[PDB]
DNA sequence: TATCTCGCAA
DNA sequence: AACACTGCGAGATA
């Protein structure tokens, strides 16, 4: 993502893993590993032993370091005093970590320089303006009895699997095209994802998708103009993110990691910086009321509260009761939706 | 509110003219009318001869209407006027008795009762008992709420609020509690506070010796001004004295000692009806003394204090540890779910809010205010005068708490044609009064100003 | 909404006499001061006790009435204490009064007592910048003869309209007299949104008062009270004295002159003509 | 210690009459971060307000604005007595954003061009809010102040936080070489002031110039709602003014009459200008220890006097600022509201 | 002068449907139904529907909050 | 402290 | 001109 960018040639920054064999003490240059490599558990293969052989060998005068809190500073002492450097660095991400123990990572490393002042970084122009909402659609009486008979994650199968949820996505994406915005979904469940995205004409990147089709939707987003509707599970999001679509849908969520979709989240708006007069960034979450995932929805707002993003509630935009183009407005396909969700309860 | 005009004119026709016999009673009432309404009635005290009504519609002109039956409407209600089908005509005239004490109230009448105040040494200081009457006021509201020691001892007062039922509060156990009454007793700031009390010795002492018109007679001769020298001496009936006795114990008197004496006219039967300035061992210095916190962070920064007051804050959000200038607390959906509890509706706070806590809040109102009502129109974007985000931050959790819709008006009907329910929609629309329609029922719940105006079109 | 009504009732004894002359001397001033009285405690009742204030304009000077510059140093009687006051003021004043009094008869201090009244307006409402003041002023004038239209004061009325229309002052006048359509005035309560009023004499104006003197506040949905047109044919020729329609208007001097130019040196400025430019007039 | 203008020395000739056009300057410069928006919005605001005012003191004149927006000048309101349309105007440029460079060159040739239908009586004037440091001309300046001057045109300009030389010359120049018309700032509030002080008329010491009689008449309202008949714009308006002489409706103005071509004025107008004219002699400030008059205000009935004898608080001085003529005493606010508002002397009225 | 007046609600039709059964349950005191999204009610019982809907709210979802 | 995900290595 | 394929630790979790 940004080494090749960056003035750095990956041609002597070999890359180990104890799987990504590379070439160690061969290097001519500077070199990146990988805490799971140069001190874990994870030594699958001896190319770890053998690059870290070859780091005692030379006196490796600097160090560079990127989120070393998640990883035990135990490995980090025992490394530092297996090689024996000149010096080091810490990009920290956190003001208190699990690594500060008796022997604090500071003073073995150096003293505190700059803090990563967040008021200071988003508010001067890279976020464009985070703008949560979160459209509260509404429900039905044959799924919420169906809901209330189900537990045990067989339950969330008729939670998103909802006929107005069709009707405020179809609607939202209708609208974002009409301001000239592409649009970024992003979900957790797998199949109530493939079922969103071939109706609605979309493609997808989802699990176990070849890479052949992968990287070419990605031509078709950033060149051709008639993607700007885009699917992405959870690979397309850690992997690359996208600096374009000031419009970002959040459908399908998971419990529990909604930290996790706030770090998805997060890396998305601190990719789209270019410092716009407007650079509306909008998000929003399609909600049905009295269900189990809109009351952990709330906790991830809560977190973007805590980062100093302002949250506002929509309940429905003015509009949505003008579009003949919304799939599952008709009874008729709402029952044939609810004989397809059975149909899926009964598979699952 | 249960909004004692309601009262007043809940009481009959008789009565009412008997209250109307003591010209004083009369000013007081003539202060609280609508100002139309007020208008009308100064235009016919004097020409001593009945109006057509058509003259007195033609007085109004267009978009100002609703406040002619509004003025109207109220005036008939407690029937200070006659409407006369003399000629099938309206020949309008108020109640006679009304007519001359209030034009003898406005040149040197007989009202010996409005005149029952005496001069004399007012060696009465500002603070010379006004601080003292305040104290009375304090304890007994701190009482009501329940503090950590209560010697609120009006055991009359005691007996009003339990059988009144003031707040919700266990008086068998001895509890006293807020409730919906006692939450609305933590709402009406001043004026409300005093107007539920006062109606609430109203209701209690209803039953004997009353003397109905004597009870007012004394209740506004103490809000109408100081009369000082000889009123509890003189001016007062038997069971007035002892009302007055009651009232001075309530604190709305302001009687010195010696139990015999003068009038003692404390600043609160003033604060009855001036709804104006709410200020009051030897020393108490606070024009904005009442340091409550709330901005957009939704939290508590207080430096001035008052204990009432701050434990009325404390009524919709937690305490830890009392602080110097500050009180360890801060407004969440839980601070206000703790009076949610008691069922407290996110609705009299709003206003109390934008009118109380602002002797801290004085720059931060002025900083939302702006001046942004002549600058609404040409910039469209409003500078958070009156807070939005609390406000939808509050409905929020109301909503959460909730969950149902109701609407006001009345179902409508005789809509016989569809050309009439398409016109009255359009106008409605015009209006923004309808609040929904449909031809194919003939039927909506609305307010009653578009059938009000097609009434009036077709009429005349 | 609180309202300041600042009456300036002047009071000429020649002009009493004349209205002792006017019709019989079937009862003095004394039937305006007491309507007055009354009319000044309706408006003291009316609001949520907003003040007053009354100015006068004797022979040979105004002098103040109710606010009561410092001197030592019933019915809600707080109307007792603003009437006696004033009419002790007002005998006070009336001693005033003699053949030294009765010399300076060349002036009519009208003007100044509208302006020194807005100046008081300004006062008033700038100390109290909390609770703005919808403030408006009156004017009652006992309408004699002897002078068809005293001119020497039409500048500082006009400057007393600019002023009330910027200070947002509507302003209210009652003339009683002769049936002479004050010009400057009637301009003064047309343009500064007021009422005209040309009473009767002898009539008690309290039904007049009360009714056209009171809706002037803070309202305005109300139809006001005025008298037929109010042609703003304004005025008559400098040189003339026969009102102009067609104007012709010099220059920096900015007199209003007739169809009859001097032919140099505008009788108002000296300043000869470009004799080309009388000229060019004249091509008609 | 006192800040007072010392005495005024031309209260004998104004330009009465005028016809100004004031110049913005929208370009890239006006962008910069110095003024709490930017240069460009609090400029315009306060345009708006010099509009308003200017009008309301000048209630007889023309104007006209012009911007500078990539080396052009575009007019964005022709000249015209309507502030309306003007303030209109403005209002749709606050919301567009500056580009290019200054123009000034264009902007002057513009303006000498848009000012010779004014006549002879007419006074012409411009006022240049210059912003930036330099222009881009595409032609020869000094020939363009020549034509100016050639052509009675006097200019005065606005700079902001710095003197450029170019400008400096120009107000010299035109302005019959007396310099005293390039006044620049060092505040917003010294700006207001700035505009306030260009809304009067402009007086230096007048060359001896024709003086002109000029033909205008005056209307009179109208009284019928219904018949709704205009000639000015064509429209139904429900009552409007009479031309004494082309007797043709005209919608509510001080407009020049749309059928024959002659002013129309009420008089309030020439009252402003009277107003101008022949202004009050400053107040002076009365001694401290030798004025030993009433206590009091004289216009109002202010208690601020002094103190008597406080060491250093009656040592300071003694609010007594007294008019001359009418030796009258005012209390300051009172002197100022005078001297600001309404300006017939109280007390000098009053004899 | 015709003026029907009452208690007015106005929902979404399901809730419409539940407060019908929950009124039914309580004796019926809804005067009418207007339409799908419309129902007129006495005001008397609305304050206890409310309350036994909060209490069966409370049964059936009871907040995990998990 | 029990539970998933999920990258990860070959 | 053939190696297998799944175990195993990271973070996170009610
Ligand atoms: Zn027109
Ligand atoms: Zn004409
Ligand atoms: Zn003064
Ligand atoms: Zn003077």
């Amino acid at each position: 993502q940004f080494l090749q960018w960056c003035t750095l040639q990956p041609e002597n920054c070999a890359v180990f893993t104890s799987d990504n064999k590379e070439m160690f003490q061969t290097e001519s240059g500077l070199v990146v590993s990988t805490y799971s490599m140069v001190a874990n558990t994870r030594n699958r293969s001896h190319d770890s032993q053998k690059v870290m052989d070859f780091l005692t060998g030379r006196e490796w005068g600097f160090i560079i370091l990127d989120e070393v809190h998640v990883v035990p500073a135990a490995m980090f002492r025992r490394v530092v005093s297996t090689i024996a450097a000149h010096a080091k660095l810490g990009l920290t991400a956190t003001l208190v970590r699990e690594d500060d123990k008796i022997g604090d990572l500071n003073f073995l490393i150096g003293p505190k320089l700059y803090e990563a002042n967040w008021m200071e970084l988003s508010q001067k122009g890279h976020i464009a303006n985070v703008q949560c909402a979160e459209v509260w659609c509404p429900m039905t009486a044959e799924f919420y009895q169906e809901y209330l008979r189900e537990t045990a994650r067989k339950r969330m199968l008729l939670y998103i699997m909802n006929p107005t949820k069709f009707q405020a996505c179809q609607f939202l994406i209708q609208y974002h095209e009409r301001r000239g915005d592409k649009i970024i979904v992003f979900s957790d469940n797998v199949y109530a994802l493939q079922e969103y995205a071939l109706k609605m004409g979309k493609p997808f990147i989802y699990g176990s998708t070849p890479q052949q089709e992968r990287m070419n939707i990605l031509q078709n987003f950033q060149y051709n103009d008639q993607i700007n509707t885009i699917f992405l599970s959870k690979v397309g999001d850690t992997s690359i993110d996208l600096p374009e679509a000031t419009c970002l849908i959040q459908i399908s969520s998971h419990y529990g990691s909604r930290r996790q979709e706030a770090q998805r989240l997060g890396r998305i708006l601190r990719a789209k910086r270019r410092n716009d007069e407007g650079f509306n960034a909008f998000f929003y979450s399609l909600v049905s009321k009295d269900t189990q995932e809109m009351y952990y929805s709330t906790k991830r707002q809560a977190f973007l509260v805590d980062q100093g993003y302002a949250f506002k509630v929509i309940t429905h935009l003015h509009g949505m009761e003008n579009i003949p183009n919304l799939a599952y407005a008709s009874p008729r396909e709402r029952r044939e939706l609810l004989q397809e969700v059975l149909l899926k309860n009964e598979e699952a | 509110k249960h909004s004692v005009t309601q009262y007043l004119e809940e009481i009959p026709q008789q009565v009412q003219n008997r209250l109307y016999t003591s010209p004083a009673t009369c000013l007081a009432i003539y202060r609280i009318l609508p100002p139309l309404a007020k208008f009308f009635i100064m235009a016919m005290v004097f020409n001593e001869n009945e109006v057509p009504l058509l003259d007195l519609d033609k007085w109004v002109n267009s978009n100002g209407k609703l406040q002619f039956q509004n003025a109207i409407k109220s005036m008939k209600s407690l029937h200070l006027l006659i409407p006369n089908k003399s000629s099938g005509t309206l020949m309008i005239n108020l109640n006679p008795t009304f007519k001359i004490s209030l034009r003898n109230a406005l040149t040197g009448g007989e009202v010996q009762n409005s005149f029952g105040v005496v001069v004399e040494e007012n060696v009465v200081s500002l603070d010379l008992l006004d601080e003292y009457s305040a104290n009375k006021w304090e304890t007994i509201l701190h009482f009501m709420v329940g503090t950590p020691l209560a010697k609120i001892p009006s055991e009359k007062v005691l007996n009003l609020l339990k059988h009144s039922k003031l707040m919700e509060e266990v008086n068998s156990t001895g509890e006293f509690k807020i409730t919906n009454e006692g939450f609305q007793f933590l709402l009406q700031e001043i004026n409300s506070q005093l107007w539920t009390l006062l109606l609430q010795y109203l209701k209690m002492i209803e039953t004997s010796k009353m003397d109905l018109v004597d009870v007012l007679h004394f209740i506004f001769m103490l809000g109408a001004l100081e009369v000082g020298k000889a009123y509890k001496i003189d001016a007062l009936s038997e069971t007035q004295r002892i009302m007055l006795q009651d009232m001075r114990d309530y604190g709305l008197v302001f009687q010195k000692h010696s139990n015999d004496s003068i009038f003692y006219p404390t600043k609160l039967a003033l604060m009855l009806t001036s709804d104006t300035k709410t200020i009051r061992g030897l020393k108490n210095q606070d024009i904005p003394d009442g340091s409550l916190i709330v901005e957009t962070n939704f939290k508590i920064y207080s430096y001035s204090n008052s204990p009432l007051q701050i434990a009325v804050l404390s009524l919709f959000v937690h305490l830890k540890a009392r602080f110097v200038n500050m009180v360890l607390g801060q407004i969440t959906r839980e601070s206000i779910r703790r009076a949610l509890t008691n069922g407290i509706t996110a609705d009299q706070i709003i206003a109390y809010l934008e009118t109380h806590a602002h002797p801290q809040m004085r720059r931060l109102a002025e900083e939302k205010l702006e001046k942004k009502l002549e600058l609404d129109p040409n910039c469209k974007e409003p500078l958070q005068v009156l807070p939005p985000t609390v406000v939808d931050q509050i409905r929020l959790w109301q909503l959460e708490l909730d969950r149902v819709i109701t609407y006001e008006g009345s179902l409508y009907s005789d809509f016989e044609t569809s050309q009439e329910y398409n016109l009255l929609s359009k106008y409605a629309q015009d209006i923004g009064v309808l609040l929904w329609k449909d031809d194919k029922k003939k039927k909506f719940f609305i307010s009653k100003e578009g059938n009000s105006q097609v009434l009036d079109f077709a009429k005349r | 909404s609180p309202s300041l009504l600042t009456v300036i009732i002047e009071i000429a004894p020649k002009l009493w006499t004349t209205f002792d002359e006017e019709g019989n001397e079937k009862g003095s001033i004394i039937k305006v001061l007491e309507a007055l009285i009354v009319f000044l405690n309706a408006h003291l009742a009316f609001n949520s006790a907003n003040k007053v204030a009354v100015i006068a304009a004797y022979s040979q000077g105004i002098k103040y009435l109710y606010p009561e510059s410092t001197s030592a140093l019933d019915m809600y009687r707080r109307f007792r204490n603003v009437d006696e006051t004033l009419v002790e003021e007002i005998y006070k004043l009336f001693e005033l009064e003699k053949k030294q009094i009765e010399q300076n008869s060349q002036r009519s201090t009208l003007a100044g007592a509208m302006s020194a009244g807005l100046t008081y307006v300004n006062r008033i409402s700038k100390e109290s910048v909390t609770t703005s003041l919808k403030s408006r002023l009156l004017v009652l004038t006992c309408g004699s003869g002897s002078s068809k239209d005293e001119i020497f004061q039409y500048i500082p009325i006009m400057n007393c309209i600019f002023s009330a229309t910027k200070m947002k002052c509507p302003i209210d006048v009652v003339k009683i007299g002769g049936s002479k359509e004050s010009t400057f005035l009637q301009q003064t309560t047309d343009a500064t949104n007021g009422v005209y009023l040309h009473v009767e004499s002898t009539e008690g104006l309290i039904q007049y008062l009360a009714t056209a003197m009171f809706i002037d506040p803070s309202l305005r949905p109300i139809i006001v009270k005025p008298n037929h047109g109010s042609v703003d044919f304004r005025t008559s020729c400098y040189l003339t004295g026969r009102v102009v329609a067609v104007g012709f208007i010099c220059s920096v001097c900015l007199c209003v002159l007739s169809i009859i130019p001097p032919g140099n040196k505008c009788p108002a400025c000296d300043s000869q003509f470009d004799e080309h430019v009388i000229a060019k007039l004249k091509r008609k | 210690k006192k800040r007072t203008a010392k005495k005024n020395i031309t209260p004998y000739q104004r330009g009465i009459i005028r016809s100004l056009i004031l110049t913005l300057d929208c370009s890239e410069a006006m962008l910069e971060k110095d003024l709490r928006p930017n240069r460009h919005a609090m400029i315009i605001q306060y345009a708006i307000d010099f509009v308003h005012e200017f009008f309301d003191q000048n209630p007889i004149s023309q104007m006209g604005i012009i911007i500078m927006r990539n080396g052009l000048a575009q007019l964005v309101s022709q000249v015209s007595g309507n502030p309306q349309d003007h303030i209109d105007a403005l209002k749709s440029i606050r919301k567009q954003e500056p580009k290019g460079n200054p123009s000034l060159q264009n902007a002057l040739e513009m303006a000498r061009g848009l000012l010779l239908p004014v006549p002879a009586h007419c006074t012409r004037e411009v006022l240049i809010v210059f912003g930036s440091l330099s222009t881009t001309d595409p032609g020869d300046i000094h020939q363009t102040i020549d034509s100016l001057v050639s052509e009675k045109i006097r200019v005065k300009v606005l700079g902001l936080s710095a003197q450029v030389a170019i400008c400096k010359e120009l107000c010299k120049a035109t302005n019959y070489g007396d310099e005293s018309f390039y006044k620049i700032l060092l505040d917003e509030t010294h700006l207001k002031e700035l505009f306030n002080e260009a809304v009067t008329p402009l007086p230096v010491n007048k060359i001896n110039k024709g003086f002109t009689l000029v033909k205008m008449g005056f209307p009179t309202r109208i009284f019928e709602d219904t018949p709704t008949f205009c000639s000015c714009h064509s429209k139904l308006v429900y009552g409007g003014y009479f031309c004494p002489n082309c007797h043709s409706k005209v919608c509510s103005l001080p407009t020049v009459c749309p059928c024959c071509d002659l002013m129309l004025i009420l008089s309030t107008h020439l009252a402003r200008s009277y107003h101008h004219l022949m202004p009050l002699k400053t107040f002076a400030e009365v001694p401290t220890t030798e004025k030993f008059r009433s206590e009091d205000c004289f216009s109002c009935q202010s208690r601020f006097p002094i103190l008597k004898n406080h060491k250093n608080g009656k040592l300071l001085t003694s609010s007594r600022y007294r008019c001359e003529d009418c030796k009258q005493e005012f209390c300051v606010d009172c002197d100022v509201f005078i001297h600001e508002i309404l300006h017939n002397c109280p007390g000098c009225e009053s004899k | 002068a015709r003026a029907r007046k009452g208690a007015l609600v106005q929902c979404d039709p399901s809730i419409k449907a539940l407060i019908l059964q929950i009124d039914a349950k309580m004796s019926d005191i809804v005067l009418e139904e207007l339409d799908d999204t419309h129902l007129l009610v006495n005001p008397s019982k609305v304050e206890f529907v409310k309350h036994e809907l909060n209490r069966l709210l409370s049964k059936n979802i009871y907040n995990p909050m998990d």
